[PDB]
This record gives C-alpha cells, structure tokens and sequence, in this order.
C-alpha cells in the first residue's frame, strides 16, 4: 500500500476551503466588509472571527490532543515496512504544511496588501485581517504542529529528542501570529503610510526566515525514510 | 468608508471641507462626474500629524471603480503631492469617470505626508452599465493612441511566460534523473563526482550565455523600438494657490463647549460680534463633515449627503438678525443623530478633547461669511 | 566646471543669479577682484532639495587660487553659513585676493546644507605673477600681525618631527634584537619569558612617564606662550537681510513651453499684461546661468560670460512695445549653442520636466521688471 490516497483529501481540502474563503471575501468585501461600524460588518466579519477562532481553537486541541493520545508506546517494535508507510504518512503532513504555508504566508499576506493599499484600514480587523491574521496563519500553525506531533510520535528518528530544525519550522511561522501585535502597532501609532516594506512588517519577515529550517527537517526525514528501508538500488 | 473609526478631535481639526458639488449623481460607463469645493487647513493643526509640507489630493473609493482623470488644486493640475500652508484656504477639483457599474461611496480625501488620510465627505454615485465598455485612451507625444487598460498586457504576460519557462526547462532538466535521496546518499557516501558530469556543465554554459545574450538582444530590440523614454514623473510642486478670501466682518469667542454623555447633541455659548453693515444670522456649523443647518435660517440645495446633513440640527438660543455693531451672547446647540453615527461623540476616548468647526453667517440678501471656531470640549455627566 | 553634470530642472529651480559684475577680469598676485551680483531663492525649490535654511555662500574655483578675503550677503560679513527664505531675493559680494598664476573659472555658489552645490555663472580671471610673492597678513587682538601663508608651520613641522622620532625611537629600540621568526619560536615552544626583561621593562617605564611628562609640559608652555585663545567660531547666522524689491507691473502667464529634441532652442507661450504706465519690451531670459537677449532692446555691458551669452538668441514673435494695460500672447523662442552645450536640452533625462527662469522687460527710459516664470516643459519630437 504505502503512499496512500490520503495526500489527494490534504491538497482538496485546504484548496477548496480556500476557494470558498475567497469567494466568500469577493461577494462580502464590499457591500458589509467596507464599514468596520456598520451592523452588516458584525454579522459578516465580526461573527466570522468569532467561529474562525472557536473553531481553530477547538479543531487544534481535538488535533493535537488525539495525535497525543494515539502516540506509538512501543516504538522499538515497528517492522521497517509500518516504519515507510509511517514516513510516507508523515511526508502527507509535510506537504499539508507546504501547502496551508502557501495558503497563509504567499496568498492571502499579498491579498492583505492589495487590500489595504486600495482602501482606508478601518480597523484592525479588517476582512483581509480576518482571514489572513485568524484564519490561514492558525489553519497552518495547527497544520504544523499536527506534523511535528505525528513525526515525534509515529517516526523513531524523529522520536528519543526534539528536532532542533523541525522546531524551527514549526515555531517560527507560528510566531508570525503574535508578531500582528506589532503590525498593528506599528499602523496605528508608528507609520501611517501603508508602505508595505515598512519595518512595521520586519516582525513578520524576520520569522518567515524560520521556515527556511524545512530544509534540516527535510534531510532529517530523508534520513528517516532510508532507515531500513533505504533500499536497495540507491547506493547499489 | 475609513472615517466614523479616526479620533474625532483628529476629524474635526485638520481640513475642513465645504461648498462642496457633486456634477452628477448617477453616471454611466465612461462617463465623467466632477467633484468641486473648498477645504481649509486649520490653524491649530495637531502636533501628531506632520504639517502639511507634503500633500496628496486623493479620492476615496473601493479600487478603482472611476479612474481620477484630472485633479486640481487652486486651477492647475496636480498629479503629484503638493505643499499645503496652515491656515490657508485651497479651491479643489476632481473629474473622475465612471469604469465599474454599481454603487459607490466616493470621497474627497487629503493624504498627508506624516500624518495619514484625511477623509472628506463622502457620496454614493450610481454607475451604471458594463465594465467590457470602459475605455481609458490616450494619446503619447509620439503620436501614438493606446488603451492604458491593455496597452502592453501582451508584452507583459508574453516576457513574464518566457523567462518563467527559462527557468522551469533548467529545472526539469535536472529533474528528469533521481532528486532527493539518491542524490543525498551518493553525495554523502563518499565524494560525489558524478552527479554533474559533461554535458551537464555544457548545458549550464548554454543556458548563463543564453540568458546574458537574451537579455541583452531584448534590452537591444526594446530600445530600438520605443527609442524616446522618459523615467517617471516624480516630486512635489510648489506654490499651490490659495484662495484670497476676505476678511470675516463677523467675531466669534467660544465661551466653554459642553457635550452630554451619551448623548447626540453638542452645547456651546458663543459670543458673536457682527461688524460691517448688514444683520447677520447663524446658519450653519460645520464641525467634521457634519453640516448642523439652521433651517429657518439657511438651505442646503447642493445634494450634501443626507446621513451628513442635519437639515434643523442648529438650534440658536436667539438667531435674531444681529445688528451691525451689536455683540450678543447665545446657547448654540448642535443635535443630531449623526453625532453618534459618525462617532463624533467618542471624542471622550480622545487624549485631546478639543473641537474645530466652521460656523456660517447669513444676512438678509443672501451673502454668507465664514468664521472659524475653536474650543476645547468639555463631557458633561450628570 | 561642476554644472553641466547636474540635472537640468534642478538648475534651472534653486537660484537665479543676475546683475552679476566683476570688478575685474585680469589681476595680479596679491590684487584685489570683487564679484558682486543678486540671487533669488526659487519659490517652486525642489522638495528633493533640502530648504536653504543652512547655506554657505561660496566659490566655486580649482583650490586656492583665490583666498576669499571677505563675503557678504545683503551687507554684512558672512564666514558661516547662513539662512536663507525661499521666495527672497539678496544681494551678494565676494572678495577675492590672486594668490596662484594662471587662467582660472570662477563661479559664485550657494551651498545648501540638504541640497549639495548650487553654481551660478562661471567667468574666466587671469591671474599673473608668482606664487612666492603671494602674503596674506592678519593682525590679531594680541597685537601681532602674522602670514597666513606660513604661520605655525615651523612649529606643527617641529612637534610632528618630535613625536614620530620618539615613536622610531621605541620602535627601533626593540628592532635592534631579531623581530619576527626567533621570537614566534621563542614564544611557541614553551614559556618566553626570556625576551622581555629588565632593562626592558625599565625602558618602557621610561618612556611611558616621559610621554606623559612632556605632554603636560608642553601644554603648560603652549599655555604661558599664547595664553588667550577662543575656540573655533561656528554656527548658522540668522536675520540675513533680503532685497525689498517693488512689486512688478508686469504680470505673465505661460502658456505651455517646449524644446525639439533634438535641439538648442527652446519654445513658449506667454500671455504678458502691462501694469503701470510706460510700455514695456521683453529684452532677456534667463533660465539657469544662460541669458537669451533680444537685442533690439537689450545689450549686455556688464562682461556676461560669452559662452553663457546668447546676444540675439531670444527671438518673440511681436515683441512691439506693450502699451500700459494691454494684454498680448506672443511665442517667445530661446535659442543658442549654450542651450545643448550646458545641457540644459538633457531635461528629458530628468524626472521632473519643468523649467524655472527669469524674465527682463525694458522701458524706453531703460528702466528694468524683472519677473519670474515656471511651467512644465514638454518636449516635442515630430
Ligand atoms: C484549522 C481550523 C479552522 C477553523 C475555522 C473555519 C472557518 C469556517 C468559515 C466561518 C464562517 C463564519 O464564521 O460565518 C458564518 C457564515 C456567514 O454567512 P451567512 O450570513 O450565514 O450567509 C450564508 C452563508 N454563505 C455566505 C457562505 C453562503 O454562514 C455560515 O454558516 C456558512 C459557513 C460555511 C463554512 C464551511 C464551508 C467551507 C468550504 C468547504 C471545504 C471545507
Ligand atoms: C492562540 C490565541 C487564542 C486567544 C483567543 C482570544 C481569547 C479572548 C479572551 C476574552 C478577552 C476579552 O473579552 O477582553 C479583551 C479586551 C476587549 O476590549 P474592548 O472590546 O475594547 O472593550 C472591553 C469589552 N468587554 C468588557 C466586553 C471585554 O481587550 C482587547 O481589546 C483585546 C481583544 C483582542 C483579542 C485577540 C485574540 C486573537 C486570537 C486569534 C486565534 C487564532
Ligand atoms: C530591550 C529592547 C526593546 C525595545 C523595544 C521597545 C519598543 C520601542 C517603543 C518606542 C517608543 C518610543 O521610544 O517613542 C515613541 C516615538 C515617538 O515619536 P512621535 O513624536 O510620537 O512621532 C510621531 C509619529 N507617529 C505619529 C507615526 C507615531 O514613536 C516612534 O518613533 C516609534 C518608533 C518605532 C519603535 C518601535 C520599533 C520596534 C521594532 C520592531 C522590529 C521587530
Ligand atoms: C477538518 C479536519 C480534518 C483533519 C483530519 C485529520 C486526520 C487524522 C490525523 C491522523 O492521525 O492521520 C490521518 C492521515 C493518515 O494517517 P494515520 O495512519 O491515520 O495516522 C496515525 C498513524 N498510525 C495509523 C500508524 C497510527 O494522515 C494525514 O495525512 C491526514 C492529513 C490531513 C490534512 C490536515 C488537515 C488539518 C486541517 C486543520
Ligand atoms: C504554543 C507554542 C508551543 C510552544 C512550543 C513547546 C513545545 C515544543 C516541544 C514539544 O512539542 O514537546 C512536547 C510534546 C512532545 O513530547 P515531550 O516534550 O517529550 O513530552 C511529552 C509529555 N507532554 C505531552 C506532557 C509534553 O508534544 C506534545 O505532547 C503536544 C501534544 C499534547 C498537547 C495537547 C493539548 C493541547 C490542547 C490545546
Ligand atoms: C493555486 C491558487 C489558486 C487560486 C485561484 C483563485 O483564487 O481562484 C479564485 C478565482 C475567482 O474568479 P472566478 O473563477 O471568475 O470565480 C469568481 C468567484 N469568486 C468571486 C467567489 C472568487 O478563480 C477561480 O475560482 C478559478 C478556479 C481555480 C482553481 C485552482
Ligand atoms: C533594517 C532597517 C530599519 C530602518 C528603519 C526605518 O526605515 O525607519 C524609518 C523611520 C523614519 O520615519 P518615516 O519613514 O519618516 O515615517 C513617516 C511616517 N510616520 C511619520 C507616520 C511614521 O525611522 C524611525 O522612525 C526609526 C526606525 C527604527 C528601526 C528599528
Ligand atoms: C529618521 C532616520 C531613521 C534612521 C533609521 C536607521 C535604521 C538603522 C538600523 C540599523
Ligand atoms: C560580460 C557581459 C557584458 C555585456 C555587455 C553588453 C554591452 C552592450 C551595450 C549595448
Ligand atoms: C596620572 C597623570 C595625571 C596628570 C595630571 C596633570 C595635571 C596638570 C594640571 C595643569
Ligand atoms: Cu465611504
Ligand atoms: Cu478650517
Ligand atoms: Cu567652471
Ligand atoms: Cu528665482
């Protein structure tokens, strides 16, 4: 079996999620989403950040807590053929990852420019804020941290020890969430052109540079995939 | 659509925004409406927002639903920022035509260099027809006619495809062979050596004098033709013209200001001193982008947004006509529900509770004078 | 000879130099020449340019070829530098002493502190003699005059000469042993230890409490020798006193202007309304360093630089003389090989494509408006 089909549902569902997202942003962005004061802006926008957050905070404990719970005690005796279909489940995560960080950091951070370089910023929870700040960094942060749980608690390489660069990569574009408290201040107070290079937005390169770490944590799963298994063929 | 969440005392002391027109309310694809007024940057500008030495004269609008055909400041054009004086009174005019259909809430707006937009008030236009009919001409000193929404898309999308195929062809180059793991195990196993062999090298000389050359034929055959540029038109101008306005002939001294909270109305006593020779009357305060109307006093006839608008939000203790020479002493209160729509009352969230407004004086024949007011704005609780 | 180079807007709106004269053109050592002339600080200053709050006046030459004796600026003396208003116009005086033989071009320029280099016209001074007999006295308040040229150079000389041999003189002490490689072993294979002892240490002891001693023994002799001293005098100097220059009769509007390029000419519009009561006659433009004459009315007599001399290069199209109170539009062409010498066609390489000048009406008595004019300048290729 191996490589099963459970990549085809990862890319599906973040891509349609997404669209829908996107297309719930084109018919609402203007007409109730212009007017942060409206009463159409809090049925809109305002209750959409409420369940936004209700629900990533929930789908994370119920994520994490269970890829915690299920967690392989025993991991001395894993045959090297469970030992590859794990790692290929674990490169499934991996590129959930890629894409909910494409989604989140390339996509709707550039959609968050185009947006407030063409309208008055009326508050700090714009539309564009709301689904960029609340929804596709936690969507990818949570996506995240589910890979680093399941490499730790399914993988013996990434087991006995925390991944030094797995680490990073799962903590760094995480702390791009804090980091709005800066974006927000630094916009309000320092810096009232919408210079998108404004080193208001420092916050958030300094640590889109930790995703660089997928690297490490790349060759690291390299190394776990040719454990047993390496071969042979390569190198022979 | 960005005011109603600025500070209110930042609303209501930096430019004041009057005699505005809109040419039409409704309009069609291509059609032009022009937007005119006056606007008057006060004196006591606040110390937060840099002075006006750098200036933009900007619509607000959800994107470019009308592209800005021409703007002016005083009668000239202004297509870059510009140096506005405090205390100073400017003449505006902006033409906008119509590009996307629907309805849109279209502001005059002021971008200072340090200190951020300055929203005017703001009008619903009514566009109506296809966006497949907008047309944006224009003709170059070369004696060319283009259509600046597509004029050189192809060129665009042609030379962003090629090199974006350059360089997808030297990556599948590479990546017809094993990627990842083998490549990894041979280059950590021992010297590697024998991943990038011949042709490989030859390849890669192809491909760096290729794109050199390339680049270099392009840059070649994009000066051969087009051979008159220009680099782009920057800098802000100088020596915009004021309005010569003259002397007021009426003196107001705000005695104390007060506002209830909550409430929707705002109270103050003013002592008015009516000089020339002529009875005047108060009708009208203008404090930021709301118009209190003495209505028996004055009309407004221009289409001033109605959600702006507060038709008999002026009441006047004694709006008698005042004589010339005479000084009187009146409870002004300014009521209406757009005190609280616009958040004009949140001015108790300020850290500088101090108002500015306009206030319109009439005489019998119809010919108006402007004063300006300033005070500080006292909450009131019990 | 540092114009030329920079951008033709922005030589053509910073300052305009005119009424310049030089006292003379051919001097000898130690001879006295005096320029003298007016500038006006171009109200449309570029916002690239820094305001001339802090300006220097200057001189623009190849080193001291010239010592600047005095300078002023209105009346007064001007060594610092000073602040200058946009919009004014001064007066200036440079004072200049020959002190280096040769054929040298002298520009009076203005230095301002955000902006750089703002050179005025250049005019070629022959200066003959030697170099040798070349003094520059000064009397001081102690009562004793000295040479510039000389004084205090025995002693600098002197106290250099003794430093470095005392620094040759440690250095060498050490040096009279082997240096690099004995000592590199001596220190590697095991402790050294060997190759600093007594009396080396002494020697150093020696040295470090003569250096400090004879530091302090200098100063005190440098103190009883010259015992009143100031220090350096420095800071901006306010209040320069502007022109107050009668507000001109002649009013012009410029109705567009453009130059061919290729070309030496340049071509404008200009509406031009006589006030006043004498009949006024467009004699010269002047737009950065370069006056275009109509000769019919005007003559230079004041020794212009030739090559920034155009006698006949401004040609109007009616250029009859204008009755008090009439209006009239003429094209007012400006053509001369300075125009391209000077690079003032290399405006279509600017960002800012708008030109600034000054022009001259003469009177049939001969007495002279000067007024200024700015507009965008389009260039014109078919
Ligand atoms: C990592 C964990 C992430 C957790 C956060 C998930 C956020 C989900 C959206 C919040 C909506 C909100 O808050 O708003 C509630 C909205 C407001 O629209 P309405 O006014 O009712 O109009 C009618 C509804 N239309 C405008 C959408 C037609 O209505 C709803 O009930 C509909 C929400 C549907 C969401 C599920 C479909 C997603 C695409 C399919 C692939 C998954
Ligand atoms: C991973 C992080 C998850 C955290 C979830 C949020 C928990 C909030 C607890 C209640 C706080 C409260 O109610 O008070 C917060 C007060 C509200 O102030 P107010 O509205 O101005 O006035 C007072 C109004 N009261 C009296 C009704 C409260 O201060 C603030 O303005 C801060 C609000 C910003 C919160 C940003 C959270 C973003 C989470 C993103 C998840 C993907
Ligand atoms: C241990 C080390 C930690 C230190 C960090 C503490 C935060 C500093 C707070 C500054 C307050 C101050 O010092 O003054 C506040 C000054 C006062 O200026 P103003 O006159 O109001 O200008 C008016 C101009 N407005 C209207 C736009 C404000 O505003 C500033 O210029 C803010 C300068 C930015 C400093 C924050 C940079 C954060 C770096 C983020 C990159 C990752
Ligand atoms: C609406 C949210 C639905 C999320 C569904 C999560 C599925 C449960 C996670 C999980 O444990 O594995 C699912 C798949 C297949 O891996 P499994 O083998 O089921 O994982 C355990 C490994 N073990 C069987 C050897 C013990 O592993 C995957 O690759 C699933 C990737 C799902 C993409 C991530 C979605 C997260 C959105 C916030
Ligand atoms: C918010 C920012 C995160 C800060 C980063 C700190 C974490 C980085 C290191 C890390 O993830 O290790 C914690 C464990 C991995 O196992 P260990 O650290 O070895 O310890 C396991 C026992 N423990 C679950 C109680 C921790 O991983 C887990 O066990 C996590 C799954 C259990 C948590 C589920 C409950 C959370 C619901 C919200
Ligand atoms: C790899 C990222 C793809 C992003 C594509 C996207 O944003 O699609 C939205 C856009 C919306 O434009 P349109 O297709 O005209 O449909 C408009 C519907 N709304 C306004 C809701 C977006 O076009 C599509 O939906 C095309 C489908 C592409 C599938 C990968
Ligand atoms: C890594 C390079 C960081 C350079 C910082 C920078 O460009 O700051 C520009 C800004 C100059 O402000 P300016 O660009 O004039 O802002 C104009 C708009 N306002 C006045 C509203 C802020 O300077 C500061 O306020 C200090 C920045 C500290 C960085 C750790
Ligand atoms: C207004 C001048 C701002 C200068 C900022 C310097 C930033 C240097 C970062 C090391
Ligand atoms: C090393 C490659 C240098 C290429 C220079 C090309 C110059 C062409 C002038 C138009
Ligand atoms: C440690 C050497 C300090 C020297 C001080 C000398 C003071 C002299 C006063 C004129
Ligand atoms: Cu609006
Ligand atoms: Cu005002
Ligand atoms: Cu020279
Ligand atoms: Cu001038």
């Amino acid at each position: 079996l191996l490589d099963k089909k459970w990549l085809t549902f990862a890319l599906a569902i973040y891509t349609v999620f997404y669209l829908w997202v996107r297309w719930y942003e084109g018919v609402y962005g203007w007409s109730a989403g212009l007017d942060s004061f409206a009463p159409e802006f809090e049925t809109y926008w305002m209750n959409f950040l409420y369940t936004e957050i209700v629900l990533e905070i929930v789908t994370a404990s119920i994520l994490w807590g269970y890829l915690w719970k299920t967690r392989d005690r025993n991991l001395a005796a894993l045959t090297p053929r469970e030992e590859l279909r794990r790692n290929f489940t674990h490169l499934v995560w991996l590129v959930a990852y890629a894409w909910a960080i494409y989604w989140g950091a390339s996509y709707f951070t550039e959609q968050d420019g185009t947006w407030h370089q063409t309208i008055v910023r009326d508050t700090d929870f714009t539309p564009s804020h709301i689904i960029e700040f609340y929804l596709s960094y936690p969507i990818y942060i949570i996506t995240g941290f589910a890979a680093f749980i399941y490499a730790k608690t399914r993988l013996p390489f990434f087991a006995k020890g925390i991944s030094l660069p797995y680490l990073v990569l799962v903590v760094g574009p995480f702390m791009i969430l804090p980091n709005v408290g800066l974006n927000e201040w630094g916009h309000t107070f320092w810096f009232m052109e919408e210079l998108f290079v404004a080193p208001l937005h420092y916050g958030f390169v300094i640590f889109g540079w930790l995703a660089l770490a997928v690297m490490g944590t790349l060759t690291q799963t390299f190394y776990s995939f040719a454990q047993g298994g390496l071969g042979q063929s390569l190198c022979e | 659509h960005g005011e109603k969440s600025q500070a209110a005392f930042m609303r209501m002391r930096t430019i004041h925004w009057y005699d505005l027109s809109w040419s039409k309310e409704k309009v069609k694809i291509n059609e032009t409406v022009e937007i005119k007024g006056k606007f008057h940057v006060f004196e006591g500008w606040p110390e937060t927002v840099d002075e006006p030495d750098v200036a933009f004269l900007n619509v607000g609008m959800p994107g470019p639903v009308f592209i800005r055909k021409e703007s002016y400041i005083g009668g000239q054009l202004v297509p870059r920022s510009v140096r506005l004086e405090i205390g100073k009174t400017y003449d505006f005019r902006v033409v906008l035509k119509a590009r996307r259909p629907g309805d849109w809430h279209v502001h005059t707006m002021m971008n200072v260099q340090g200190g951020g937009p300055i929203i005017g008030p703001g009008k619903w236009i009514t566009v109506e027809g296809s966006m497949s009919e907008f047309r944006n001409p224009v003709t170059t000193l070369t004696g060319q006619t283009v259509d600046l929404e597509n004029y050189n898309e192809g060129n665009t999308y042609f030379w962003h495809a090629f090199w974006f195929a350059i360089g997808v062809a030297w990556i599948g180059y590479w990546s017809r062979r094993p990627i990842f793991i083998p490549r990894l195990l041979m280059v950590d196993a021992g010297r590697a050596d024998e991943l990038v062999s011949a042709t490989d090298r030859k390849v890669a000389m192809g491909f760096l004098a290729a794109t050199i050359l390339i680049v270099v034929m392009a840059m070649s055959s994009a000066n051969s033709k087009y051979p008159i540029t220009i680099p782009l038109q920057a800098g802000t101008m100088r020596g915009m013209k004021p309005l010569e306005l003259p002397a007021p002939t009426v003196s107001v001294k705000v005695e104390d200001a007060t506002y209830r909270v909550p409430g929707r109305a705002m109270r103050m006593k003013l002592t008015i001193t009516n000089h020339g020779n002529s009875p005047i009357r108060l009708g009208e305060f203008y404090t930021a982008s709301v118009r209190f109307l003495d209505s028996d006093v004055y009309k407004d006839t221009t289409g001033y947004p109605e959600d702006l608008l507060a038709e008999d939000g002026l009441s006047v203790s004694d709006n008698s006509p005042l004589a010339p020479g005479e000084t009187r002493t009146v409870d002004v209160t300014a009521s209406d529900a757009a005190w609280e729509v616009y958040r004009l009352s949140d001015i108790i969230y300020d850290p500088d509770s101090r108002f500015a407004g306009l206030l319109f004086f009439f005489d019998a024949t119809g010919n108006r004078q402007v004063v300006q007011i300033d005070a500080p704005l006292i909450p009131s609780f019990m």
